[PDB]
């Protein structure tokens, strides 16, 4: 839950469709 | 069996709004076991739709329809529209003319012919084809004339030799004069008995164009043409109209033609 | 073992991989049936159509909308579109799948159950999860607290988020959006003297609606302008060639979501929704909802919205509040995205419902 909420707050690259 | 095609000027959801002009168009429509209908300008299929309810107002299988795509060599397009009473006939296959690639068809037609083979057990031809054509006037001669190859394409796709093509061929006139009519297989080939002959007036307006053409390939179906049957339908005549009232149905008489 | 993201809406799926930035596909949420017995030239008989050739193909068939402001209300039919998504939109074999769905705000539970039980009877995919949309939203702009206005083409909420926690007691639904404003801007300039009147006129307007309007900061003061001068008048080219112009149309249109009784509605405008709902929270957390309104949907995406929400919140709140409305450029797809960055994230892993754990309940 805590470490959900980090990753989120994070970001993540996402690619070209 | 009574067979028409039928070139309805601008066939769309205005004409059918108007209670007036689809009450004669059902009418109309209503003469025959299988009619074909050029000239749908009809975006989203709403005046199919609205001439199938009216149609099939109390039986709901009344009539039972094959329709195209919209159609055209530029941006102004149409569909071909068959209604068919499946109590009569059954439709077997359809399918619009290639000449073998994807938009192969729009090289020798503005719009592609439409192809429907049907079933019918009430006529001594058992099974045959009708292939639509709404020809470009400005290429009549060689549109008709191309209706050869539709020909040849369906002998080799279907393995038939009966073949009725009728519609708006735009055969008369500035369109196909005299001299013309050697150029066109379709013609020229004793395979074909064109059962409209040029003398015909097919247009509701005052010109005297045979534009409108139901020609027969196959001996099981020239045989079972009923002789005098072929004729253009006058119906500014037959519902007593004003010639302004037939205007606003069409420019165009359905022509029409009875199997036995 | 790339999962799937789903979302579906009033007016629209979106559908596509996760991981990727944007859906693969974007299609009407309809499905018609033929009215009348016949083919297409070329094709067999059809028993459905679905999106796009459902919506050209109109005038012979009978149409079903199945997702009604956000709910699922036709099973028949919306297994139709999920048949539709997976095997003709995205092509995929949906048992090779772990898929993600979203809901509405409020969902009840039962729907829910419905959903899943779809999914992994008819279906049969290996693993989904389904998550709440304005979530997605605000996980979407990298945030874990804030509120959501998210208003599609059936429904507008807004949705208070507290560390990943939606607060249902504080949720307010609002059942106005893109097809209600669609619907008044073909009726307003029916009464400057233009005319739609057949399926093509019709469908025009919608493009009009998303192409010209925008949100006028102060009403009032546009309404005088648009009188004074032809400074706001703006030409649409019709798919014809004629060109006509409008004016205060273009502004009119939106500001029906902060005057809904420009179509008739007694209820109170999204500024005053978003304020209410804020109000329904701990006094403690209120500070953190207003530096992060998260606006998402597509009828959010008129040019000047966050602009006139910044301000009537302003007026709303306390004079010492910093007030901060977040409005991405991407927001037509932002619950789309949310989904393909959950999905893909590392710690939700664990949080997939598997075929076998279902079987097992
Ligand atoms: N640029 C734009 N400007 C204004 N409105 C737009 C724009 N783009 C899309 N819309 C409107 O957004 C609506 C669709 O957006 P969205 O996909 O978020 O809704 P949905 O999820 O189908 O519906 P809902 O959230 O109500 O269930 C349509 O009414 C469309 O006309
Ligand atoms: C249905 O079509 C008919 C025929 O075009 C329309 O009647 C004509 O239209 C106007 C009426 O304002 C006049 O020119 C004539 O009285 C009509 N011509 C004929 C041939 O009768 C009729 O108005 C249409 N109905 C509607 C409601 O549009
Ligand atoms: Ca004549
Ligand atoms: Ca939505
Ligand atoms: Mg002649």
């Amino acid at each position: 839950r805590g470490a959900l909420l980090d990753q989120i707050r994070q970001g993540i690259q996402l690619n070209k469709t | 069996l009574k067979i028409a095609a039928f070139n309805i000027r601008t066939f769309g959801e205005t004409k059918m709004s108007n209670a007036t002009l689809a009450s004669y168009i059902v009418r109309i429509v209503r003469r025959y076991d299988i009619v074909l209908i050029q000239e749908v300008r009809d975006s989203h299929l709403v005046a199919v739709g609205k001439l199938l309810d009216y149609l099939n107002q109390d039986d709901p299988n009344t009539y039972h329809y094959v329709v195209s795509e919209p159609l055209g060599r530029n941006s102004y397009k149409e569909r071909y529209l068959f209604l068919f009473r499946p109590n009569k006939v059954s439709v077997l296959d359809t399918y619009q003319y290639d000449d073998g690639c994807e938009s192969c068809g729009n090289d020798s037609f503005s719009r592609e012919p439409a192809v429907v083979k049907f079933s019918s057990h009430s006529t001594k031809v058992k099974e045959f084809a009708i292939v639509a054509l709404h020809s470009a006037p400005s290429d009549a001669v060689a549109e008709i004339n191309s209706l050869y190859d539709v020909y040849l394409d369906v002998q080799q796709k279907w393995h038939l030799n009966d073949v009725m093509l009728m519609g708006d061929f735009n055969a008369d006139c500035s369109y196909v004069t005299s001299s013309q009519w050697s150029s066109i297989r379709l013609r020229t080939s004793s395979t074909f008995q064109w059962l409209i002959p040029d003398s015909a007036d097919t247009t509701a307006t005052s010109t005297n164009c045979a534009y409108d053409r139901i020609v027969v390939a196959g001996s099981l179906l020239q045989s079972s043409v009923v002789p005098g049957s072929a004729a253009p339908f006058d119906f500014q005549a037959a519902y007593g109209l004003s010639n302004e009232m037939a205007l606003a149905i069409s420019d165009h008489y359905p022509v029409e033609v009875t199997l036995t | 073992t790339t999962a799937l993201v789903c979302d579906n809406g009033s007016g629209l799926v979106k559908a596509g991989f996760a991981g990727d930035d944007a859906p693969r596909a974007v299609f009407p949420s309809i499905v018609g049936r033929p009215r009348h017995q016949g083919v297409m030239v070329g094709m067999g008989q059809k028993d459905s159509y679905v999106g796009d050739e459902a919506q050209s193909k109109r005038g012979i068939l009978t149409l079903k909308y199945p997702i009604e402001h956000g709910i699922i209300t036709n099973w028949d039919d919306m297994e139709k579109i999920w048949h539709h998504t997976f095997y003709n939109e995205l092509r995929v074999a949906p048992e090779e799948h772990p898929t993600l769905l979203t809901e509405a705000p409020l969902n009840p539970k039962a729907n829910r159950e419905k959903m899943t039980q779809i999914m992994f009877e008819t279906f049969n995919v290996p693993a989904m999860y389904v998550a709440i949309q304005a979530v997605l939203s605000l996980y979407a702009s990298g945030r874990t607290t804030g509120i959501v206005l998210d208003s599609g083409d059936g429904v507008t909420h807004n949705v208070p988020i507290y560390e990943g926690y939606a607060l249902p007691h504080a949720i307010m639904r609002l059942d106005l959006a893109g097809r209600d404003l669609t619907d008044y801007l073909m009726k307003i300039l029916t009464e400057r003297g233009y005319s739609f009147v057949t399926t093509a006129e019709r469908e025009i307007v919608r493009d009009i609606k998303e192409k010209l309007c925008y949100v006028a900061l102060d009403f009032e003061n546009e309404m005088a302008t648009a009188a004074s001068s032809s400074s706001l008048e703006k030409s649409y080219e019709l798919p014809d060639g004629q060109v006509i112009t409008i004016g205060n149309e273009r502004f009119r249109c939106p500001e029906t979501l902060f005057q809904p009784s420009f179509i008739g509605m007694e209820s109170a405008g999204i500024h005053e929704t978003t304020y209410n709902s804020i109000m329904k929270c701990d006094i403690d957390i209120r500070k953190d909802l207003y530096a992060n309104n998260v606006m998402s949907g597509g009828t959010t995406m008129y040019p000047g919205i966050a602009d006139r929400m910044q301000k009537e919140i302003t007026a709303l709140a306390p004079s010492t509040m910093k007030i901060k409305i977040i409005a991405p450029p991407e927001r037509k797809y932002s619950v789309w995205i949310g989904g393909s960055i959950l999905a893909s994230l590392s710690t939700f892993q664990q949080m997939w419902i598997t075929k076998q754990e279902y079987d097992e309940a």
